[PDB]
């Protein structure tokens, strides 16, 4: 019986690892390099439109990080739940 | 000298937080620098080169220390770098090397009479 609980502990580290599941940054550079792709295109290097656009490039950008905050903040919570889980076993 | 905090978006974080005033090309205050700057966001957000947002700002928002009362210019080598990345991008775009960046005005690294930033 207290070996099932091993069984259900590592079930809970598996699918608490999931849960801080992140990899935004790969996709968001992929973004950022496709607006500005299109920026040269489009003839950026109107004037005040590119000014404004990189302005919300950056706020996406701190969106982004601020999103990867949060999920290290999840992942913290996954290891004290753990920590708790642990002491009575 | 007297040293302002960066307040440029582009030149944030990148390795300083304070500039003087006016820059090699004149710019009285940091919003006028930062007007001309933001035109290279799609070069650095393309990322042609690793080297270029520090080189641009390294010459936009120059760097200020308090002990170090000197401007301290980019090495050649983080231009030539920049300019291998992402001038022939430009160039794919129409647009050459500015001549405000020509390379050969920056002094070499390793230099022991002149001192330059290198990263």
């Amino acid at each position: 019986a207290r070996e099932q609980l091993k069984e259900g502990m590592i079930k809970i580290e598996e699918q608490g690892k999931k849960l801080s599941e992140t990899r935004t940054q790969e996709e968001l550079q992929k973004y950022v390099a496709a607006v500005a792709t299109f920026a040269l295109q489009a003839g950026f290097l109107i004037g005040k439109i590119s000014g404004e656009v990189y302005l919300k490039l950056l706020d996406l950008k701190k969106a982004v990080r601020a999103k990867e905050k949060k999920g290290l903040d999840i992942l913290n919570m996954v290891g004290e739940i753990k920590g708790t889980l642990e002491r009575v076993y | 000298l007297a040293c302002q905090e960066i307040t440029v978006p582009l030149c944030k974080g990148i390795g300083y937080q304070y500039t003087y005033m006016p820059n090699q090309f004149n710019h009285d205050t940091q919003d006028e620098a930062g007007l001309e700057v933001h035109q290279f966001w799609p070069l650095v957000e393309i990322q042609c080169s690793p080297d270029l947002k520090f080189f641009l700002c390294s010459m936009y928002t120059p760097i200020c220390l308090e002990d170090y009362k000197k401007p301290l210019p980019p090495c050649r080598s983080v231009c030539e770098r920049a300019k291998a990345g992402c001038a022939p991008l430009m160039r794919q775009y129409g647009f050459a090397w500015p001549d405000r960046m020509r390379c050969d005005r920056l002094p070499e690294q390793g230099n022991p009479d002149t001192l330059c930033m290198d990263h």
